[PDB]
RNA sequence: CAACGCGAAGAACCUUACCUACUCUUGACAUCCAGAGAACUUUUCAGAGAUGAAUUGGUGCCUUCGGGAACUCUGAGACAGGUGCUGCAUGGCUGUCGUCAGCUCGUGUUGUGAAAUGUUGGGUUAAGUCCCGCAACGAGCGCAACCCUUAUCCUUGUUUGCCAGCGAGUAAUGUCGGGAACUCCAGGGAGACUGCCGGUGAUAAACCGGAGGAAGGUGGGGAUGACGUCAAGUCAUCAUGGCCCUUACGAGUAGGGCUACACACGUGCUACAAUGGCGCAUACAGAGGGCGGCCAACUUGCGAAAGUGAGCGAAUCCCAAAAAGUGCGUCGUAGUCCGGAUUGGAGUCUGCAACUCGACUCCAUGAAGUCGGAAUCGCUAGUAAUCGUGGAUCAGAAUGCCACGG
């Protein structure tokens, strides 16, 4: 039914997670490289609060940026060396703190995901996130947990929204992220939206 | 340059560069001639229509270069080019040309094909 | 895809880089206008014997993140499904939704 | 004396980054001794990709993406420089 | 409805999930462990092939130097594997109502209560759009706007595009000096707001009309799909709970098959002809793609093409020809100078391979069809209709699909 919030706003208010020019030949290889890098970094930085891996390719190299809540947990030499291997090009790795990590849709969902994997009440997890966000100064937030909720034999979808989340407004700075809590009943999806205020003036 | 009045004129995907000079009805299209460019007469009428109105048919020299589109497109492109050319000459030639629906650039251009549709509007037939 | 269907294509890609020179050369005898008809036949014969999977025709372009055989796009290397999911996440550079 | 101009050809998927880089060059050439005769917009390419949106059927349901490529000529990560001393 | 030119943006092999047959079970694919062998390279026999046994060259890295790696192979059992089942266990994604104007909440009030009110009512609007009323007052998701594109203008720049004024050429060439004008290209701006005038209405909202203006009342088109509905679709893209199979429901190969056909239906294409066919002459596009690619020119061939040979990773070169149109003949209105099926024969091309089962060319063959019952579909304007053109997928294969102009 609904367009991806990051998708529609690419170019308008939402930057790209990959910035490199390639001509068709390279383009598809560069893309597969990036996937391997992301799949690796994500798989290693599971307990490092990872949101967003931005992959530049400055000439014949690969700069990564692990935006993280935990620059401490990030080791970096090994990552740098590992990326450099997969990409097959002299890799850099930069780190960026996610300063307010409970106003980050990716982490917020990852949190709720963890909590639901530890067997927490879905309403409890959902609701705490909403409050933390709206306290830290979210202009709004929605969270929709979908699946077999409390291991129900029928899957349903509950969602809580506080503040505005004006998805049809393109100048709106909405952060979206799907997470998945993998549990004994099945997969449980955690969509999270976080409206951080309309950006007048464009990108 | 001479007393070379210039006006652009667009219609569908055509763009006429129209140069006007004090003259005696010398209408030139892409180094061909008015009738040697466009065949069926409509076109050459359409080109002249604003000349016929201002009443300088054989008091003017037209040096028209036109690109793009088709016959009607180019014809109309030039009409619009001359309209602007004619008002480059006398700035109070406007009401005549304006009220004859010549000054307006006809914005109508081809509507895009659309996913799920055969064309812009035409849908598939249905059971 | 099934893990074997993926495996079949790794092998094919291996087997095409391996024999490219040989195949291409053979083929460039089954052709040469001023070659020998007798040697032409010998080139035909050797190209029957080379591993079939060394034919590049026998490769099916498959999705790099999954292995979907259909729905492919060369520019990216992914199926429609993965191209989209990547684009929306902002992981394909330059590529946004288009209207005109 | 055989001319050796610097036909620079920047290519990018973003027109603002290409514009950052056109300034970078022209500025530098002007901060040395060089006339630029430059930034010359060349037609922007627009690749387009009508992908099916559904995991299964629903053929009329479809997204349409583009990659525009901007190209500037200056005639002295995301930008593709190609200096051509002729 | 919302399956039926749909998944499939392209089934000869491959794909492939199926079938028959030949083959293998720690396995085609993965980690772990131990030991051995660099990897690899010919060249050869058997076999439909998978594989198996023979045949040569090479045997390097990194040095703790019994070592690093890495690859190959075999053995061990943990494990692997499954396009197996469940979409009625799921995630994710999608169709649908429908871009319909709705769907709700807080607080207050009313009611014993389910609930109501707000959201109703008077006008108005594309619109729960706006304005008045009003026990409601506010707010949220939707509407609109913000985005892309298209109309016009300005500014900055000017090649690979331009050629007004320039001089000089060529068989013609923007050809080339030169120009920065113009078309255009692309960055930045300007513009449309019922802003202005008149009338109407409650002085409201707004409505009817006018001026200016490229554009008039949302300018045109696109994107953008509220809460939900259909246990709607998808476990075969992927993911995943459970279930099931594990010398087989896993794995390799060869040949079939998915292209079969008494037939029915859905969607298309081409026709039935003179607003036409046919030959000849001649004109005007947009958009896009291109390196194991697109292929100029030349020669050869009736032709497909083949030689053969540039240029171009592209405003440069190539694809590439627009076609409907116009001009002049001819057919003479019929099964025809309509129509093109089918079939025989001779080929080209791609590919290891075109029998099943490719496209294309040539020669011949010239079926149905003479505008289509009931019924039913699309379309309100650069629309429909018609005309060609490009693209993805792709070795080859487009009447489909996406897109472009006339």
């Amino acid at each position: 039914q609904k367009v991806h919030p990051n998708g529609i706003r690419l170019g308008i208010v939402k930057p790209w997670n990959a910035t490199w020019f390639a001509n068709t030949k390279d383009f598809a290889d560069n893309l597969d490289g990036d996937f391997k890098v992301r799949q690796f970094l994500t798989g290693e930085l599971k307990k490092a609060s990872l949101s967003r891996i931005v992959i530049e390719r400055p000439a014949k190299s690969i700069r990564v940026t692990i935006h993280t809540a935990r620059p401490g947990v990030v080791d970096v030499e090994k990552l740098r060396a590992a990326v450099a291997k997969i990409a097959g090009v002299p890799a850099q790795i930069n780190i960026a703190e996610v300063r307010k990590p409970e106003l980050d849709a990716q982490l917020v969902g990852d949190s709720i995901a963890s909590q639901l994997e530890r067997r927490v009440m879905f309403r409890r997890a959902m609701k705490r996130a909403v409050q933390n966000a709206m306290r830290l100064g979210a202009k709004g937030i929605k969270v929709e947990v979908s699946g077999r909720l409390g291991g129900a034999e029928i899957a349903r979808s509950e969602w809580y929204r506080e503040g505005r989340v004006p998805l049809h407004t393109l100048r709106a700075d909405i952060d979206y992220a799907t997470s998945s809590a993998h549990t004994q009943y099945g997969v449980i999806g955690i969509k999270t939206w976080i409206f951080k205020g309309e950006i007048l003036g464009g990108m | 340059a001479e007393n070379q009045y210039y006006g652009t004129g667009r219609r569908k995907s055509s763009a006429a560069r129209v140069f006007i000079k004090p003259g005696s009805g010398n209408i030139v299209v892409n180094k061909r001639n008015l009738d040697e460019y466009f065949g069926r007469p409509t076109a050459r009428m359409v080109v002249q229509q604003p000349l016929e109105l201002v009443e300088l048919t054989d008091k003017l020299d037209l040096y028209v270069t036109v690109k793009g589109g088709g016959i009607s497109g180019q014809a109309g492109a030039i009409r619009h080019g001359i309209t602007r050319a004619l008002m480059e000459y006398d700035e109070s030639l406007r009401p005549a040309l304006r009220a004859a629906g010549y000054v307006t650039r006809d914005a109508r251009c081809v509507e895009r094909k659309k996913v799920g549709l055969r064309k812009a509007r035409r849908r598939p037939q249905f059971s | 895809a099934k893990n074997s269907m993926k495996a079949r294509e790794a092998k094919r890609a291996k087997l095409v880089a391996k024999f490219a020179e040989k195949r291409s050369a053979l083929k460039a005898i089954i052709s040469d206008v001023n070659a020998s008809e007798e040697d032409r036949w010998n080139a035909v014969l050797k190209l029957q014997s080379l591993p079939r999977d060394s034919s590049a025709s026998r490769q099916r372009n498959r999705c790099n993140q999954t292995g979907r055989p259909h729905g492919y796009l060369r520019k990216f290397g992914l199926s429609r499904i993965k191209v989209r999911e990547a684009c929306m996440k902002g992981e394909i550079p330059g590529l946004r939704k288009a209207s005109w | 004396m055989q001319n050796q101009r610097i036909r620079i050809r920047l290519k990018a998927f973003d027109y603002k980054l290409i514009d950052a880089s056109t300034a970078e060059i022209v500025e530098t050439a002007k901060r040395t001794g060089a006339q630029v005769r430059g930034p010359i917009p060349l037609p922007t390419r627009k690749e387009r990709f009508t992908v099916l949106i559904s995991p299964h059927v629903n053929k009329k349901a479809r997204d349409q993406y583009e990659i525009r490529t901007h190209k500037r000529l200056i005639d002295i990560a995301g930008v593709d420089v190609q200096i051509s001393l002729g």
